[PDB]
C-alpha cells in the first residue's frame, strides 16, 4: 500500500536486498585481503600449486600491495615467498593429513611450536631510526617505574624449581613503553647469556622471597637458547626466534 | 603462568609524541602518569591537542550540555535534592507534532531543538578534529568513516527521521530514563522492532562485533609471547605470532584473516551495526507503519 | 592593555574569540525564533 | 610567506565584495517578494 | 591445500585425548577427538531440528521453532513429541560447544599459544546454559528457555522482557548494555586505528607504535597501548556477557517483578526521601 | 570456444559449475515447492 | 594422481555407483507403486 | 573498441560479467515473480 | 571420463560424495516426512 | 574393494564410521519415540 | 577535454563510472516502480 | 586589515571559510523551508 | 584567478567538487520529490 | 601546482564550469516556464 | 595519643577529615531538609 513497489515488493525489501549485495560483495573484498598472507595454497605431500577452487579463483588473490617503510624499505603483500617443502620432520602418513614426527630435537630443529617465521634481520625502528628493542644499560632515559619488583639479579627458576640463572638486565621496546626480554647469564656457563620473553615470566612478588620463574622449558633447556649477534640490538628474526624456542617449551618440555 | 592480563613490572620514560606542525594551537596537558591504566595497558596520560576545530566542538558540545543540565534542573524547580532524586527520570523533551521541523517555544520544545542543533554541531566537528588529527599525523582516515557510521545513525535518531516524518515529536529526548522510554514506545508504535530486519541486522552485527573483538583480543593475547601484540610490525614483516594466530583459525574454522584483514572485519563489523540501524529507522514510519505486518506479509511470522 | 598579547597568542585569542561570538550569535538567533514576540519569520501579532 | 599575502588579500577582497553583491541582490529580490520584518499586527 | 607457512607446525602432540587416533587433518580442518565428538554432537542437534521442522507446520526456515516443554512439565524429561526435542537439541548443542571448546584447547597446544581463546568461548557457552539450563533450573521448569527458532526466539525474549514490565530497568542489563556498546565503539577504534596505521595514504609510510599512540593522545587524551588494547576488547566482550548473564539470573530466579519500580529505592533514600 | 580454457582451469570451472547448478537446481525445486501448483508433495487440484 | 591406479579406481566407481543407482531406482520404483508422486488435474483422489 | 581487454585481465572481465549478469537476471525474475500479473507459477489471470 | 581422476584426489572425492549423498538422503527423508501423503510413519490415509 | 583401505586408515574410519551409526540409529529412534504409531513407551493403539 | 585522463587512472575512472552508473539507473528504475503512474509491472490506469 | 593573512594559513582558511559559508547558508534555507510564509515549494498564501 | 589551483590539488578539488555537486542535486531533487507542487511523477494538480 | 598547467587547466575549469553553469541555467528556465517556484501573495493558485 | 602523626601524615589526615566531615554535614542537613518537623525552610507546623 504505502510503502509497496509491485504488489507484494515494496521498499524495505528491496533495501534488504541491497544490502544483500553489498554484504556478498564485502564478504568478497574481505576473504580478497585475507588471502594475502599464506596464499596460493600448495599441495600438502608435494607442494605444487593446487587447491579445491572454483571460478572464485581469478578474484580470490588480489594484486600485491606495497608498504612503504620509514626507511626506503617495501613490502609487498602478497609476496609469493614460500616455505621449503622439506622441513625437519617426518609424515606420520603419507595420506597428505598426517601430522609430522619431528627428526631430531624439536627446541633447536625449529619444528612445530618451535617454528619461527623467516622474517628480515633487522631490528624494529623507533621514529629516530634507531632498534626499538635495547637493553636498559644503552637506554640512560629510560627506567623501571616504582611500585613494582626490579627484576635486576632475582634467580631465573623453571617450574621444578632449579635455579636456571641469574638476570642481569632488562630489554625493552622503545616504541610501546614495555619491558621486553630479560638478560640471563647461566649458572652453568658464565661465558654464555640468554635472553628469556618478558611475557614469559611470573612476577613472583608475593612469597618469601621474590624470584622469576617460568613455566615453559626446563633448566637445561637454557643451555641451547638461540642466541643473538650485536648484544645491543636484536634483529626481528632473532627475537623471533628466541620466542618461538621458549614457546616450545609447552608442548614437548619432557623430551619426545 | 602468565597471561598478559595485568602488567606487574611497569616502564615510565621521558613522555613523547610524534610531530605534528605547530599550528594556530599548541598541544595541551602536561603529560602525566597513572598507575591502573599502566596495569591495563600504557600509564602516560595526555597531552590533548585542541586545534580549531577542537575549540569549535568544545564550545558548541559545552553550550549543548549546560543548555540540557539548565533544563533538566529547572523542570525540576532548581531543587538539588530532588534533582538528585528525579536525575534518571529527568529528560529535555522534544517539541510537540504542531510545530513541524519549524522552531518550537523554548518551554515547548525550543531548548532540545537549540540544544539539538549544538549536539550535532559539536558532533560533527569532533568527526573533522578525527579526520585532521589522522591527516596531521600522516595517517589514514579509517577512524573518522567509522565514526561517520555512528553519526549517521545518531542523525538518522534525531535529525534525518524528523526531517522524513516532517516532525520532531517522535525524536528522542536528552534524558537517561526518557530515552530509554522512547526506544520502548517507538518499538511499540511501530510493531515489534524485532521484526525489524534491519534492527536484525544491526543486532547481528553488534553480537558479530563482540564476538570478534573477543576472539580477536584472545587470539593477540594467545600469541602475545612471540610478538603478536605488536600487530603492524606482524603486518610488515610476518611473524610467526601471525602465522599461529592465523593457523590457530584456519584449523579450527576452516579459513583465516591476516594482521591486517582482521582489523578490516573488526572495522566493517562495527560500522555496519550502525549502518543498518540508521536504515531501519529511517525505513520505520515513512515506508513501513507496521514491522509486525511486514514480517507476516513477507514470511517471518506465522500469519495469525 | 598594550600588552594583553604579551600573555596571550593573537591567533589562538582570534579563534577562541571568534568561536565563542560565534556560537553566542547562534544561540542568541535561535533563542529569538523559539518567541511569539521575536520570531521575525513567523511574524506573529504584538497583540 | 607574507609577500604573497598581499597578492591572495587583492583577490580575496575582490571575491568577497562579488559574493556580497550577489548575496545582496539576492535579499533585495526577496525582501521585494515578501519582506521579512512584520509589522505590530504581524504579517498582512 | 595448506599455507605457505602451514607445513611447518603441523606436528603431532598437543591432543588432550585420542593419543594419535584423531591426530590429523582433514582439508584446512583439525579434526582430534573433540573434532569427531562435535560432529558428532552437530549432525544429532541438527538432524533433530530438521525433524521438529518437519513436524512442524511451516519448513519457512524463519518460522522453523523447537518449543520447549510446557512448564507444566516442570524439571521433568517431556515426551520427544512434545517438548523432549527441545531438551534433546540442548544436551547436544552443549557437548557440541564444549567439544568445540576442547578442540580449540588441542590446537592451542599444539600450536604452543596461550589458551585465551577457549577461554573467552567458555563465557558464550556459559552464556547459553545460563539461557537454557541454570535459568530454566532455578525458575523449576525447562519451558524457561528459549524455543530453538530464528523469529521465535525473539519472541521469547520480548515476551521475557515484558514480563517485568520494562526490562530496560534492569541494571544489571544496563550494565551489560554499556559493556557492550563500549565493546562495539573499542573495536570500531581498534580497527581503524591498524588500518590507518597500516594503510596511511599516497606516500605515507607504515606508521608506528607510536604514531598509534600520538593519535589517540591527541583526540582523546589518552592511549591504552597495541597490547593494552586487546586486554581491554577482550575483557569488555566478556564482561558484557558476564552482566548479560547476571541479568538474566536476576530475573525469574531473584526478581519476580516490575524492574521500572525497583528504583523506587532510589528515590526513598533518607537524604531526599520527602516524605 | 575450445580456447576458454587457457583462461579458466578445468577444475576450476567443473567445481564452480557443480556448485553454481547445484545451488541453482536446490533453488529451483525449493520454488516449485512453495507454489500451489507445481508442489508435487501435496499434490493440490488445477482447478 | 598416478594414472597406474586411475585405470582401476575408475571402474570400482563405475560398477559402485551403477550398483548405489540401480538400488536406488529398485527403491524409487517400490514408492511409486505405493504411492505415487506425480499428481493428475485433480489431485490425490 | 579491442583495447577494453588491455585494460582488465579478461578472466577478471568475464568472470565479474557472468556474476553480474546471473545476479541481475535473478534479480529480475524475482521482480516478475513478486508481480500479479508477469508471475509464471501461479499464473493469475490478465483480466 | 576416466580423466576426471587427473583433476581430483579420488579420497577426497569419495568422502565428500558421501557427504553430500548423506545430507541430500537426510533432506529428502524430512521432506517427505513433513509431507501429508508420504509421512510413513504418521501414515494418513490418501483418500 | 579391499582396496578401500589403501585411500582410509581403517583404525580411524572404523571409529568414525562407528560414531555415524550411533548417531544415525540414535535419531532414528529419537523420531520413532517422537511419533504416535513407532512409540514403544507410550503404546499408544493403533486402532 | 582529454587532458582529464592524465589525472584520472582510466581503468579506475571507468570502474568507478560503470558502478554509479548502474547503481543510478537501478535507483531511478525502483524509483519509476514505487510511482503508480510509471510502474509498468502493476500498469495501474492514468485516470 | 591585509596582515589577517600573516595570522593564518591561506587554504586552511579558505576551506574552513567555504565549507562555513555552506553550512550556513544551507541552514537558513531549512529554516526558512520549514517556516510557512517564506517555504517557496510549498504554497504560501500571505493571509 | 588561476592561482587557486596553486593552493589546491586539479585532482582532489575536481573528485571533492563533483561528489559535492552529485549529492546537492540528489538533494534537492529528492527535495523536490517531496513537495506536492514540484512532484513530477506523481503530478499533483496545480489548483 | 606548476604555472604552465595551472593556466591550462583554468581556462579549461572556466570553460567546463561555464558549460555546467549554462546547461543548469536552461533548466530552471524550463522549469520556470513549467511551474514557477516564487508564489505570489495569495498562495500559487 | 600523639603517636597518630608518625603514621598519619597531617596534610592527607587533614584533607582527609575535611572531606569526611564535609560530606557527612551535607548527609545531615539533606536528611533534615527530606524530614518535614525539622526543614527549616519550608517549615512546616509542629502540629
Ligand atoms: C547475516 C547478517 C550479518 C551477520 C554477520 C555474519 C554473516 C556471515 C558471513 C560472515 C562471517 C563468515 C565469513 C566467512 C565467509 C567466507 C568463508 C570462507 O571463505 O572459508 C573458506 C574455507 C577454506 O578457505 P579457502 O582458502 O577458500 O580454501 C579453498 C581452497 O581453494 C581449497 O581448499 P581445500 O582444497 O584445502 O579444502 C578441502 C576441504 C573442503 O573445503 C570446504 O568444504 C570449503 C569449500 C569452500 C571453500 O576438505 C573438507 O573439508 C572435506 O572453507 C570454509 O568455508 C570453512 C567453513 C566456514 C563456514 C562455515
Ligand atoms: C561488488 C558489489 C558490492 C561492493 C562491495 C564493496 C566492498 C567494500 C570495499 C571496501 O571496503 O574498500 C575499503 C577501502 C579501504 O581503503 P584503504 O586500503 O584502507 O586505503 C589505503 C589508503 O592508502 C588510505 O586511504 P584514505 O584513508 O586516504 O581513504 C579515505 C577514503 C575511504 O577510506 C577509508 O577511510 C576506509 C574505508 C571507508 C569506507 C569505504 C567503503 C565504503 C563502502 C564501499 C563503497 O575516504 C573516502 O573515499 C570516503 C569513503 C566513505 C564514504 C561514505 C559516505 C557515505 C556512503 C554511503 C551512503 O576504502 C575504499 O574503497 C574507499 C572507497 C571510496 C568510494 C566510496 C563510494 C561510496
Ligand atoms: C523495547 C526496545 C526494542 C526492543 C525490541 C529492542 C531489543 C534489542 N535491541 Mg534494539 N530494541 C528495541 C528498539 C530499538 N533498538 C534500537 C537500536 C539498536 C541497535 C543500536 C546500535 C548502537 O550502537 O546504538 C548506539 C549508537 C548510537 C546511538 C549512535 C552513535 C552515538 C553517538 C556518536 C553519540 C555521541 C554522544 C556524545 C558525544 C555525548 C554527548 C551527548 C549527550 C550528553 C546527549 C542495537 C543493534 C540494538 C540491539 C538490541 C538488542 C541486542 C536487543 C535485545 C537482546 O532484545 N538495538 C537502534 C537501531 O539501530 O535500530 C535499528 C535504535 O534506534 C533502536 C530502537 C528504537
Ligand atoms: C561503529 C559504531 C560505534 C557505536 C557502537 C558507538 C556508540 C556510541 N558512541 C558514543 C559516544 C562517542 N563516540 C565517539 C565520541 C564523540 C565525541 C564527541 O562528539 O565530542 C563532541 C561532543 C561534545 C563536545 C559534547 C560533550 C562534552 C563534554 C561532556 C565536555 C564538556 C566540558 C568541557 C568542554 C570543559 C572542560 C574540558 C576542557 C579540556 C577545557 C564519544 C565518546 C566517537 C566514536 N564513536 C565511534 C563508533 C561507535 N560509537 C567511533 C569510531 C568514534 C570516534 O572517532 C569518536 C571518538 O572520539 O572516539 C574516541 C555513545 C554515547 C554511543 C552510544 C552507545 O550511544
Ligand atoms: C543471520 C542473521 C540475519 C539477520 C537479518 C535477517 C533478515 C531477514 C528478514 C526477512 O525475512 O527478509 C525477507 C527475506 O530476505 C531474504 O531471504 C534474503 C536472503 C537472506 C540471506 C541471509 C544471509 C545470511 C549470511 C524479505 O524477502 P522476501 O522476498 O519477503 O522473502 C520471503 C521468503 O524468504 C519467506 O517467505
Ligand atoms: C546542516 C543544517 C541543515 C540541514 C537540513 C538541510 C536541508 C534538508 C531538507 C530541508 C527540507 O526541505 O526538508 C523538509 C521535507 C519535509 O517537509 P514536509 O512535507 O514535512 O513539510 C512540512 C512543512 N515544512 O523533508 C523531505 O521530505 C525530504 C528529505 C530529503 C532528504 C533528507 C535528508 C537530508 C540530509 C542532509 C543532507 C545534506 C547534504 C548537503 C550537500 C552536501
Ligand atoms: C557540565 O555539566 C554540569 C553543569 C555538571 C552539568 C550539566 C549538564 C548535565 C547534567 C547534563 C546531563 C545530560 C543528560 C542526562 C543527557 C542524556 C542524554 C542522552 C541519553 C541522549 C540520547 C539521545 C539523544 C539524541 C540521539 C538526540 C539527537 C537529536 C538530534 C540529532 C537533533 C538535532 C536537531 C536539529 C539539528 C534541529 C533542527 C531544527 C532547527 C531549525 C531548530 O535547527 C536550527
Ligand atoms: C552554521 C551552523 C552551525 C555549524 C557550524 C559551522 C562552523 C563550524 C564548521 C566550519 C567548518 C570547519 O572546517 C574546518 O575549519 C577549520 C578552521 O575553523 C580548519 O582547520 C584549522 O584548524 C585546525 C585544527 O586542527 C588546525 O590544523 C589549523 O589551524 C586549521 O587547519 C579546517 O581546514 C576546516 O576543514
Ligand atoms: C546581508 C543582508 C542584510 C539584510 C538587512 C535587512 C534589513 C531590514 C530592513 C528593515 C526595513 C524596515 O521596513 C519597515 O519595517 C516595518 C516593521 O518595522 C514593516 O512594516 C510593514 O510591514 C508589516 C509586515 O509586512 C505590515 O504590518 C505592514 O505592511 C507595515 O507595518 C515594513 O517591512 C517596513 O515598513
Ligand atoms: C532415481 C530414480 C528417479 C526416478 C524419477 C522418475 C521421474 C518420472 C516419474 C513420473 C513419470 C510420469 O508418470 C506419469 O505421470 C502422469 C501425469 O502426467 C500420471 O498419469 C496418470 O495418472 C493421472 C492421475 O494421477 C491421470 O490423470 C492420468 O490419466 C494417468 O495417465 C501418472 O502418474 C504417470 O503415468
Ligand atoms: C543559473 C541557474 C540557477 C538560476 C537560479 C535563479 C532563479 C531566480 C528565481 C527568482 C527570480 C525572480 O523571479 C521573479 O520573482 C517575482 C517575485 O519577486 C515574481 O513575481 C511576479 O509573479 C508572480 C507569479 O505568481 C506574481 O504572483 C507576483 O505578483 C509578481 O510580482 C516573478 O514572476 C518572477 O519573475
Ligand atoms: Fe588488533
Amino acid at each position: 500500500n504505502k510503502g509497496d513497489i509491485t504488489g507484494y515488493m515494496d521498499v524495505a525489501q528491496v533495501v534488504l536486498y541491497a544490502f544483500w549485495i553489498f554484504f556478498a560483495g564485502l564478504i568478497i573484498y574481505l576473504r580478497r585481503e585475507d588471502r594475502r598472507e599464506g596464499y596460493p595454497l600448495e599441495d600438502a605431500i608435494s607442494g605444487k600449486i593446487n587447491s579445491l577452487q572454483g571460478l572464485g579463483s581469478v578474484f580470490s588473490i588480489a594484486r600485491p600491495k606495497i608498504f612503504k617503510l620509514k626507511t626506503g624499505a617495501t613490502y609487498a603483500a602478497p609476496n609469493f615467498k614460500r616455505d621449503a617443502v622439506a622441513i625437519k620432520a617426518t609424515r606420520t602418513a603419507p595420506t597428505a593429513g598426517a601430522p609430522f614426527e619431528p627428526t631430531g630435537n624439536p627446541m633447536t630443529d625449529a619444528v612445530g611450536p618451535a617454528a619461527y617465521a623467516l622474517r628480515d634481520e633487522l631490528p624494529d625502528l623507533t621514529l629516530g631510526g634507531q632498534p626499538a628493542i635495547v637493553p636498559l644499560r644503552v637506554a640512560p632515559t629510560f627506567s623501571v617505574a616504582a611500585e613494582d619488583t626490579d627484576p635486576r639479579g632475582l634467580p631465573v627458576v623453571d617450574r621444578k624449581g632449579a635455579v636456571a640463572g641469574k638476570v642481569t638486565d632488562l630489554w625493552i621496546d622503545r616504541a610501546s613503553i614495555a619491558i621486553r626480554y630479560l638478560e640471563v647469564e647461566l649458572a652453568a656457563t658464565p661465558g654464555r647469556k640468554v635472553l628469556l620473553p618478558f611475557a614469559a615470566t611470573r612476577i613472583n612478588a608475593k612469597t618469601k622471597s621474590k624470584t622469576v620463574t617460568v613455566q615453559s622449558i626446563l633448566a637445561r633447556h637454557f643451555a641451547n637458547v638461540p642466541t643473538i649477534a650485536k648484544t645491543d640490538s636484536i634483529t626481528r628474526r632473532e627475537e623471533d626466534k628466541v620466542m618461538a624456542y621458549y614457546s616450545s617449551g609447552y608442548l614437548y618440555s619432557d623430551r619426545v | 603462568e602468565y597471561q598478559n592480563i595485568l602488567t606487574g613490572v611497569q616502564v615510565r620514560t621521558a613522555p613523547h609524541s610524534a610531530p605534528i606542525a605547530k599550528g594556530i594551537f599548541p598541544r595541551l596537558g602536561k603529560p602525566g602518569f597513572s598507575y591502573w591504566l599502566g596495569k591495563i595497558g600504557d600509564a602516560q596520560i595526555g597531552p590533548i591537542y585542541l586545534g580549531t576545530t577542537g575549540v569549535l566542538s568544545l564550545v558548541f558540545g559545552f553550550f549543548a550540555i549546560e543548555i540540557i543540565g539548565f533544563n533538566l534542573l529547572a523542570s525540576v524547580n532548581w531543587s538539588p535534592m530532588e534533582f538528585g532524586r528525579q536525575f534518571f527520570w529527568l529528560g529535555l523533551e522534544p517539541p510537540a507534532a504542531e510545530y513541524g521541523l519549524g522552531f518550537a517555544p523554548l518551554a515547548e520544545g525550543g531548548w532540545w531543538q537549540i540544544a539539538g542543533f549544538f549536539l550535532t554541531t559539536s558532533i560533527l566537528l569532533w568527526w573533522v578534529r578525527m579526520y585532521r588529527r589522522a591527516r596531521a599525523l600522516k595517517m589514514g582516515t579509517h577512524t573518522a568513516w567509522a565514526f561517520a557510521s555512528a553519526i549517521f545513525l545518531f542523525l538518522s535518531l534525531g535529525f534525518i527521521r524528523p526531517l522524513l516524518m516532517g516532525n520532531f515529536s517522535e525524536s528522542v529526548p536528552f534524558g537517561i530514563f526518557p530515552h530509554l522510554e522512547w526506544t520502548n514506545s517507538f518499538s511499540l508504535n511501530y510493531g515489534n522492532f524485532f521484526y525489524n530486519p534491519f534492527h536484525m541486522l544491526s543486532i547481528a552485527f553488534l553480537y558479530g562485533s563482540a564476538l570478534l573483538f573477543a576472539m580477536h583480543g584472545a587470539t593477540i593475547l594467545a600469541v602475545s609471547r612471540l610478538g603478536g601484540d605488536r600487530e603492524v610490525e606482524q603486518i610488515t614483516d610476518r611473524g610467526t605470532a601471525a602465522e599461529r594466530a592465523a593457523l590457530f583459525w584456519r584449523w579450527t574454522m576452516g579459513f583465516n584473516a591476516t594482521m591486517e584483514s582482521i582489523h578490516r572485519w573488526a572495522w566493517w563489523f562495527a560500522v555496519l551495526c550502525t549502518f543498518t540501524g540508521a536504515i531501519g529507522i529511517l525505513l520505520t514510519g515513512t515506508v513501513v507503519d507496521n514491522w509486525f505486518e511486514w514480517g507476516v506479509k513477507h514470511g517471518l511470522a506465522p500469519a495469525p | 592593555m598594550w600588552r594583553i598579547w604579551q600573555l596571550f597568542d593573537p591567533r589562538q585569542a582570534l579563534v577562541g574569540l571568534a568561536t565563542f561570538l560565534f556560537v553566542l550569535a547562534l544561540l542568541i538567533h535561535f533563542i529569538l525564533l523559539s518567541t511569539e514576540r521575536f520570531n521575525w519569520l513567523e511574524g506573529a501579532s504584538t497583540k | 610567506t607574507e609577500g604573497e599575502a598581499k597578492e591572495f588579500h587583492k583577490i580575496f577582497t575582490s571575491s568577497i565584495l562579488v559574493f556580497f553583491g550577489v548575496a545582496a541582490f539576492a535579499h533585495l529580490l526577496v525582501w521585494i517578494w515578501r519582506p521579512w520584518v512584520p509589522g505590530p499586527n504581524g504579517y498582512s | 591445500a595448506l599455507l605457505s607457512f602451514e607445513r611447518k607446525y603441523r606436528v603431532r602432540g598437543g591432543t588432550l585425548i585420542g593419543g594419535d587416533l584423531f591426530d590429523f587433518w582433514v582439508g584446512p580442518f583439525y579434526v582430534g577427538f573433540f573434532g569427531v565428538t562435535t560432529l558428532l554432537f552437530t549432525v544429532l542437534g541438527t538432524a533433530l531440528i530438521v525433524w521438529g521442522a518437519a513436524l512442524g507446520p511451516s519448513w519457512t526456515f524463519w518460522q522453523i521453532s523447537i518449543n520447549p516443554p510446557d512448564v507444566s512439565y516442570g524439571l521433568a524429561m517431556a515426551p520427544m513429541a512434545k517438548g523432549g526435542l527441545w531438551q534433546i537439541i540442548t544436551f547436544s548443542a552443549i557437548g557440541a560447544f564444549v567439544s568445540w571448546a576442547l578442540r580449540e584447547v588441542e590446537i592451542c597446544r599444539k600450536l604452543g599459544i596461550g589458551y585465551h581463546i577457549p577461554f573467552a568461548f567458555g563465557f558464550a557457552i556459559l552464556a547459553y546454559v545460563s539461557l537454557v539450563v541454570i535459568r530454566p533450573v532455578m525458575m523449576g521448569a525447562w519451558g524457561y528457555g528459549f524455543p530453538y527458532g530464528f523469529m521465535t526466539h525473539l519472541d521469547w525474549v520480548s515476551n521475557t522482557g515484558y514480563q517485568y514490565a520494562n526490562f530496560h530497568y534492569n541494571p544489571a542489563h544496563m550494565l551489560g548494555i554499556t559493556l557492550f556498546f563500549t565493546t562495539c565503539l573499542a573495536l570500531a577504534l581498534h580497527g581503524s586505528l591498524i588500518l590507518s596505521a597500516a594503510n596511511p595514504g599516497k606516500g605515507e609510510v607504515v606508521k608506528g607504535p607510536e604514531h598509534e599512540n600520538t593519535y589517540f593522545q591527541d583526540t582523546i587524551g589518552y592511549s591504552v597501548g597495541t597490547l593494552g588494547i586487546h586486554r581491554v576488547g577482550l575483557i569488555l566482550a566478556l564482561s558484557a556477557v558476564v552482566w548479560s548473564i547476571i541479568c538474566m539470573i536476576l530475573s525469574g530466579p531473584i526478581y519476580t517483578g516490575s524492574w521500572p519500580d525497583w528504583w523506587l529505592w532510589w528515590q526513598k533514600l533518607p537524604f531526599w526521601n520527602h516524605g
